[PDB]
């Protein structure tokens, strides 16, 4: 359906229909310009426009994969930051899109799949990239993802707490504990394997916990 | 010379500098006449020069190439039924594709791997033809030639070496097909050595488990007729002679159970050897460990054949391994619903011994489910640790819910609408939720349903149904039979067992009945009720509120929640009227649905569906008729309209309804059909005993991808519905429903889609058996 | 394509990774020394860099056509890479002359002793984006030989009057 | 449907049709199927008046070639096995030598019947089925198999002298290589591309010679029917590859004398300096025997399913699957004669012998034919 | 409360009387491990115990149980063998 211009040509075409706003115009120009001229200078450009249409357009596998070949085509690169970012942020919301947030309902209780490939991915931005432009955002990911993943966990502990088993809701709270030190679920978690212990006839366990809740009673 | 510089020219897919890097003579390198030679080839070794032409102007070196590049596309023709993307894939393979040069003096190669192609595909009469068609710069469109010719036919399977079966016997286990009547097409006869490796170990095995301890195969050679299609297949074997399994030798880590071994074991000496009843064993035992903990339970087995007379000692090896390896589980696919939902499902849990039953007993729960589409998961094991397995749920989630509704007539009438949607698994909460009504200008219905099946741990399905239909049949406000009917139905599902649940709960029904139709059926129930109704007139009401109690019985080992097909379900639902009510009365029902795959995979299924029921009083009372049995148009009955199956209401001499439109709605009143008019009013019977004979069939047309979403089903469905009540002396100018032989029947095809809004069955039906007073209507569509 | 009022320069959604809260870190007490330390959570902390949520593009990032056979398209910095491997060192600079005028751009100043100028704001924008800016560029035509350099330095980003800092 | 899908090529039809030696059949004394579709090695014999004519799954033959009078039959069908009656479903062409009819079959069986009246003279087993005529001389049945082996038998009972591994190639490989025999020694090609001599008194190798490319990795023309059964003509071998690439070497070395790597020629006989051969098209040619050098061609019946050539009242005969007949000028080189005897068509070998020229369609099976 | 029925709940990550023979204090967590492994729990932050404990519900009839701990000082080496049953 494109005809065949100048790469050049063939790219402002594309930058005309994302001034359309038409994403769906824009990355099929985008992605005809690399089928037309894969060899153009500016086909890293095309994929980076893609990137960014198909976040966009919501097409986050498409946008991945974008990502994926950038990472391939330009191993080193001075727009890497904002690639790792996008991976982070197309895997995010890849992980959590639902409509069901307008009516309350929560998604901490679906499995951050894409939200821990985000969180790698965000964490390799901010590291790799200890100040650029994007790492601040993805700073603060970072951080409420964490939560996020220990609310998920969280509540796996509490389905485990709910069926009696004790044995699990410890080493699941366990984990939380292991894997971080700080959520407010981690908090909460704590007295659950407390729980736990008294469960299992460990009371002397359950105190050394209470004594950790204590310390962190505030 | 030493080069002074380069006059970069043909470069368009190769940069400047690339060109540069690739010559041996760079800016500044010294330049032998040899080198410009080296340069030429080294040109053209970069696959994107089509003519390299290196000179110079005394020691400036200018060269004169030619891009052979770049593919711009590619087309396909008269490729048929094989994707261009698979021919594309050989292409690829030979470096070509959309970006890369064209390098033309390939293109005998390619046109070879791609008639290549086809001879490994089962064809071989095809021949293809690369055209390229040029674009500005350099670029290429390679439009490829598909001519296909014709494909290769099975036409002979030769056995030899065989000694005692019939070559054709065993053609008939075969995939391979060398001959398919009209009259029992079960395949085409192409040929693929994919299906002859099949063969050749369907062979094995078919000797295998006959004795044939011995039975090996020598060789094969297919036959390659002169014509790309004779078929014909030369197999060589030796039969080897039927064995006997004169005893088993299990040994190794039997983990303590090797009397449960010794019960797998426990064959016969001087059976005939058995090498599928042995595969079976092997596994039976490693089942058995499993059950025990062991996830990695080595078995082997060795038939220790002895020629001496033709027997064998299978000794068996096995290595158990350790017993607790469930660490921790996971899910995967679970984005669309609460991860405890799944979790509550598993019978198999964290910190334990391996149950691999409780793990497939879990699997089996969430295939029961409904609110996912595949079920699957991975055992992984947790490097570092035999005490240490992770198992992950992975499954395939489903979308559910469904909005459906139906109207008109409206617009130059009084507004009006349909409404109903389920959620089923209200986003992802665990609620099941099914709320529906209708406004018109006749009646206005409201029905809330929701239900948490697992208030608490244990699967508290706490049900709560409300319902408020505002019915006046408002062809004024009443004197067609006024009746509202509003209330409440709350209900408790309860775990009885893996396949076992009750039902119990309370009934509430206010009714306002109000200037009521003259009719036997109706007039009757309130005769029973100690009423005394005007068979002339419709100025008869009614007001009446019941307490019920309601309960039930669910059995259910039947594969998918929403497209199983092997199992069965049995749903017992009835209820009992309590002290309270205005009429002390009963209905019993009962649905069965039961899957049995006729192909072993499913592929056809046979569905019997049936559905019983009574209803009557507890004592000189009486089931009311609005509550009778009724079928037709959709629920299980097809061919036959709405409800238009059972009993029929019979009409008396109507003189006054308290409103009668000048002619016009008659109900055997004043304005023409007077005396007793028996209508066409099927109100109903107080019995049920229907059946449905339907059959899962595939569809040729959908890709398998979601084509196994989609339910195709051959039918014969008939059944009845009928009044015991039905005083045929009283009746006895009119039809009989005392008696069961009532049964309606049509056949014909069910057609399953699943929609954004689920299953959508809509169906072809020949009402056959027809009834006095029956409609029907042979194309109907359901949700 | 469908949307409800902009989204041009934002995240889809809320900014819920802003909007949440920090994490209240245990302090176990004496001798209650647990591995905690044992999952991936390799985060630093620190104040780098950029704005957040909205605020924080998410465009593509820069990148320049081949405006000229060859150009080395990339932009970096401020600067737009132009980079042209020709045949003499004074090509580029009356190439460029041509396409300043082509583009139709006012010049500050000219250095034509060597091959530079510099040049006032020219107005540009972008309906991809949700803002429109105007650009002050120093340009730097750098003869290294049969390749010149070429330097398009954005002197000055300024958002349609609004100098960008 | 799938009729107009099948992009089938057409052939060339026939081009000048003659009589001037105006072709007939002196009987058609058919008997029946016969070959039918089945592709197969089953071809007729001819000698002393008695057509040695066969059909593949039952019966056996002789007839009075006065007339086509059945002088005897019986049948190699088994009378039980794994079903009833066993047909005979034979793989190899009919020989016949001293006062046995010679047929290997489908089922690795060797039989030998009495010429004057059908008798099992005897019935051996080998092993696998033939893809060549079994080539009795010198006490010796020499048999080419499917399964690649070489096989002598004894001539007066089937014992097995020996079994000798072969060219063996990717798969069942269509085609005869049948050993011929010449100084003590047996010549024959094989379906994989190679050739060899081997000593026919031992079924010891006495060379072997990779001529050309066959089917698996260099798919070649599965259409193609060639004959890798070689003409020994004194010191030098004629033959062509698997895949009908010519070639001439030295009986005893295998050393190339010459050849024509260059396309799959499907059917031969060497007339003194005239290789009369049926092209992979099916194009008429005759070449020299110092170099294939044309000496004249005809692509009148180009594609056309034509049977082996042979000489017969001084004409270039070869029949076809179509059923017609076809006489071509020995020299240049096109139609003097041309007869549709059928339709049945035409596979096994014409047998320009006994005086006379017997040919085997698929169901009408037996055919004299006269002029 | 007054039901019958009850699905089972069950665990795992225990050792029998023959596991317990297998082993004695004195022996390190490898010793141990050479034919017991590992628990499937630890002392988060106190030392080397390694605890092996079964749990059971059969419905509504109390709960079967047999809580086995292993603890081990700083180096690995089995100073207490707990191995307490039910309640």
């Amino acid at each position: 359906e494109v005809p065949d211009n100048p790469p050049n040509e063939i790219y402002a075409t594309a930058q005309q229909k994302l001034q359309d706003g038409n994403w769906r115009q824009a990355i099929t120009q985008l992605e005809a310009l690399d089928n037309r001229y894969p060899f153009g200078p500016y086909s890293q450009q095309v994929q980076l426009d893609l990137i960014y249409a198909y976040y966009k357009n919501a097409d986050l596998p498409l946008a991945q994969a974008a990502i994926d070949r950038f990472i391939r085509l330009n191993p080193t690169h001075p727009n890497i930051d904002y690639v790792m970012y996008m991976r982070g942020l197309t895997n995010m919301a890849l992980d959590d899109s639902a409509l069901q947030g307008f009516f309350g309902v929560d998604r901490s209780d679906r499995d951050p799949q894409h939200a821990r490939a985000a969180f790698s991915d965000f964490s390799k931005l901010v590291r790799g990239y200890p100040n650029s432009q994007y790492t601040t955002d993805a700073t603060k990911r970072l951080v409420f993802l964490k939560d996020r993943l220990a609310k998920y966990e969280y509540s796996v502990a509490e389905y485990y707490t709910e069926r009696g088993a004790w044995v699990a809701v410890v080493n699941r709270v366990e984990g939380m504990l292991r894997d971080y030190p700080d959520t407010q679920a981690t908090r909460d978690a704590l007295p659950l394997m407390e729980n736990a212990y008294r469960q299992m006839q460990m009371n002397a366990q359950a105190e050394k916990v209470a004594k950790i809740i204590a310390a962190n009673s505030s | 010379f030493v080069v002074k510089d380069i006059h970069f020219e043909g470069l368009q897919r190769v940069a400047v500098g690339a060109a540069l890097l690739s010559m041996p003579v760079r800016t500044g390198d010294t330049v032998n006449d040899e080198d410009i030679s080296n340069t030429i080839r080294a040109l053209f070794a970069t696959g994107n020069f089509e003519d390299v032409r290196v000179l110079r102007d005394g020691d400036t070196l200018l060269v004169q190439v030619k891009e052979r590049p770049t593919i711009a596309s590619i087309t396909f023709s008269g490729n048929k039924s094989v994707k261009d993307d698979m021919l594309k894939q050989n292409l690829e393979a030979s470096g070509v594709r959309v970006g890369e040069s064209l390098d033309r003096t390939t293109i005998a190669d390619i046109e070879k791997g791609l008639e290549d192609f086809y001879y490994s595909v089962g064809k071989y009469s095809a021949s293809v033809k690369a055209v390229v068609t040029p674009l500005p710069r350099n670029r290429v469109d390679l439009k490829l030639v598909f001519q296909e010719g014709v494909s290769a036919e099975i036409q002979q399977i030769n056995i030899v070496g065989n000694h005692a079966f019939t070559t054709d016997e065993l053609i008939s286990h075969f995939q391979l097909r060398d001959e398919v009547p009209w009259w029992n097409v079960v395949g085409d006869r192409k040929y693929q050595k994919q299906k002859l490796a099949g063969d050749l170990e369907t062979l094995r095995s078919y000797y295998l488990d006959r004795g044939y301890a011995r039975f090996n195969i020598d060789s094969t050679q297919v036959s390659l007729t002169p014509d790309k299609k004779g078929i014909y297949v030369t197999v060589n074997i030796t039969e080897g002679d039927q064995y006997k399994l004169s005893g088993v030798e299990v040994s190794g880590n039997l983990a303590g159970h090797s009397a449960e071994i010794e019960q797998l074991t426990k064959i016969e000496p001087g059976e005939l050897y058995n090498g599928t009843k042995v595969t079976k064993m092997e596994d039976d035992i490693k089942k058995l460990l499993g059950r025990y903990g062991y996830a990695y339970p080595r078995v082997q087995s060795m038939p220790e054949i002895n020629d001496a007379d033709k027997t064998v000692k299978l000794r068996v090896n096995v290595d158990a391994g350790n017993r607790f390896y469930v660490r921790k589980i996971r899910f995967e696919g679970n984005d669309t619903s609460k991860d405890a939902v799944l979790r509550r499902e598993m019978r198999q849990m964290e910190g334990a011994w391996l149950g691999s039953d409780l793990v497939d007993q879990g699997k089996e729960r969430l295939n029961r489910l409904g609110f996912f589409e595949t079920v699957d998961t991975d055992t992984q094991r947790v490097p570092g640790s035999p005490d240490q397995v992770d198992v992950v749920y992975k499954v395939k989630e489903r979308n559910t819910g469904s909005f459906n509704f139906g109207i008109g007539y409206g617009t130059e009438s009084g507004v009006s609408f349909q409404a109903g949607v389920q959620q089923d698994n209200w986003l992802g909460t665990g609620y099941a939720v099914g709320i529906n009504g209708t406004k018109n200008d006749y009646q206005t219905y409201a029905e809330l349903s929701v239900t948490n099946p697992y208030f608490t741990v244990d699967g508290v399905s706490l049900g709560g149904r409300l319902f408020y239909n505002d019915f006046q049949a408002d062809d004024a406000d009443l004197s067609d039979y006024t009746n509202k009917s509003y209330g409440t139905d709350v209900t408790l599902g309860f775990p009885i067992n893996e396949y076992n649940s009750l039902r119990a709960g309370l009934g509430y029904v206010h009714n306002s009945l109000s200037n009521m139709q003259p009719q036997v059926a109706m007039w009757r129930y309130l005769y029973s009720m100690g009423e005394h109704p005007s068979t002339s007139d419709q100025d008869n009401s009614f007001k009446t509120d019941d307490f019920t109690f309601n309960y039930g019985w669910t059995y259910n080992k039947l594969d998918r929640g929403y497209f199983p097909t092997d199992g069965s379900r049995v749903n017992l639902t009835g209820k009992v009227t309590i002290p309270g009510s205005d009429n002390e009365y009963y209905k019993v029902t009962l649905d069965t649905a039961t899957y049995v795959p006729i192909d072993d995979d499913h592929k056809w299924v046979v569905l019997g569906r049936t559905r019983w029921g009574y209803g009557d009083g507890l004592g000189g009372k009486e089931m009311p008729f609005y509550e009778n049995f009724y079928a037709g148009g959709s629920s299980t009955v097809r061919g036959f309209q709405s409800n238009t199956i059972g009993p029929k209401a019979v009409y008396f001499p109507h003189q006054a309804s308290n409103y009668d439109p000048d002619y016009d709605y008659e109900c055997a009143t004043q304005d023409g059909a007077k005396d007793l008019c028996k209508s066409d009013d099927a109100v109903g019977g107080n019995a049920m005993a229907v059946a449905s004979l339907e059959f899962i069939t595939p569809t040729p047309f959908i890709s398998d991808k979601y084509a196994n979403s989609v339910r195709t089903s051959f039918f014969w469905d008939m059944g009845t519905v009928w009044d015991t009540n039905w005083d045929s002396s009283q009746y006895s100018g009119y039809p009989d429903y005392s008696d069961p032989s009532n049964i309606r029947m049509s056949a014909g095809i069910a057609l399953q889609w699943m929609s954004p809004l689920g299953p959508l069955v809509f169906s072809y039906a020949q009402p056959f058996k027809k009834y006095d007073g029956d409609k029907a209507e042979q194309f109907q569509f359901n949700i | 394509c469908s949307s409800d009022s902009r989204y041009k320069r934002q995240v889809s959604g809320d900014e819920a990774y802003l909007e949440a809260a920090p994490l209240a870190e245990l302090h176990a007490p004496a001798g209650m020394i647990l591995p905690v330390t044992s999952g991936d959570y390799a985060i630093p902390v620190t104040n780098g860099s950029g704005a957040v949520g909205k605020a924080l593009d998410i465009r593509p990032p820069a990148q320049p056509l081949a405006l000229v056979s060859g150009a080395r398209t990339q932009f970096t910095g401020d600067t737009a890479s132009l980079l042209v491997e020709n045949g003499r060192g004074n090509t580029l600079w009356p190439q460029v002359v041509s396409v300043l005028q082509a583009k139709n751009y006012t010049i500050t100043q000219r250095d034509d002793a060597g091959q530079t100028l510099t040049t006032d704001w020219v107005q540009w924008n972008r309906l991809d984006e949700d803002e429109q800016y105007r650009g002050r560029y120093q340009i730097s035509v750098k003869p290294q030989g049969y390749q010149q350099a070429v330097t398009v330095k954005l002197l000055n980003l300024e958002q349609a009057g609004k100098p960008v800092a | 449907l799938f009729n107009s899908e099948e992009d089938v090529v057409k052939m060339s039809p026939l081009p000048t049709v003659e009589n001037q030696f105006t072709p007939t059949t002196a009987w058609s004394t058919s008997v029946g199927s016969g070959i039918g579709n089945f592709y197969s090695n089953l071809h007729p014999a001819l000698a002393d008046n008695v057509v040695y004519a066969a059909d593949r799954a039952g019966l056996v033959k002789a007839l009075n070639a006065d007339d086509g009078k059945e002088i005897w039959s019986v049948s190699l069908a088994e009378k039980d096995g794994w079903f009833s009656k066993e047909p005979a479903l034979l793989s190899g062409g009919v020989t016949v030598s001293g006062g046995h009819v010679y047929i290997g079959s489908e089922k690795a069986q060797v039989y030998a019947l009495n010429t004057s009246d059908g008798t099992v003279a005897w019935q051996t087993k080998v092993a696998g089925e033939a893809l060549s005529r079994p080539v009795v001389s010198d006490g010796l049945v020499l048999i080419h198999t499917s399964n690649g082996q070489l096989q002598a038998l004894n001539e007066a009972d089937g014992a097995v002298k020996w079994t000798v591994n072969l060219d063996m190639p990717s798969l069942s490989l269509r085609g005869e290589s049948a050993p011929t025999t010449a100084f003590g020694a047996a010549v024959v090609g094989g379906d994989n591309g190679r050739v060899s001599a081997v000593l026919m008194e031992q079924g010891q190798m006495i060379w072997q010679q990779r001529i050309s490319q066959a089917t698996g990795s260099t798919e070649i023309d599965r259409l193609s029917d060639v004959d890798t059964t070689p003409v020994v003509v004194n010191g030098v071998v004629f033959a062509l590859a698997y895949n009908g690439n010519l070639t001439a070497l030295d009986l005893r070395s295998g050393q190339i004398m010459w050849k024509r790597e260059l396309g799959s020629v499907n059917d031969f006989i060497v007339d003194g300096n005239r290789i009369y051969l049926v092209d992979q098209n099916d194009r008429v040619m005759a070449l020299t025997i110092d170099g294939g050098v044309t000496l004249w061609t005809q692509s009148d019946l180009l594609h056309r399913l034509l049977t082996s050539p042979v000489l017969y009242n001084g004409n270039l005969v070869v029949g076809d699957s179509e059923g017609y007949l076809h006489w071509i000028n020995v020299e240049d080189g096109r139609f003097v004669a041309q007869q549709k005897v059928d339709s049945s068509g035409f596979q096994t070998e014409p047998v320009a012998a006994d005086g006379k020229l017997l040919i085997q369609a698929k169901d009408g099976t037996v055919y004299s034919i006269t002029r | 409360e007054r039901v019958v029925y009850r699905p089972d709940i069950n665990q795992g990550n225990y050792l029998t009387a023959n596991d317990v023979s297998k082993i004695r204090v004195g022996m390190t967590q490898q010793q141990v491990a050479y034919a017991l492994g590992t628990p499937l729990m630890s002392d988060p932050f106190g030392t080397n115990t390694w605890f092996y404990v079964f749990r059971q519900q059969p419905g509504h009839e109390g709960v079967t149980q047999q809580t086995l701990t292993l603890t081990f000082n700083s180096s690995g080496v089995l100073t207490n063998i707990d191995n307490k049953p039910a309640l």
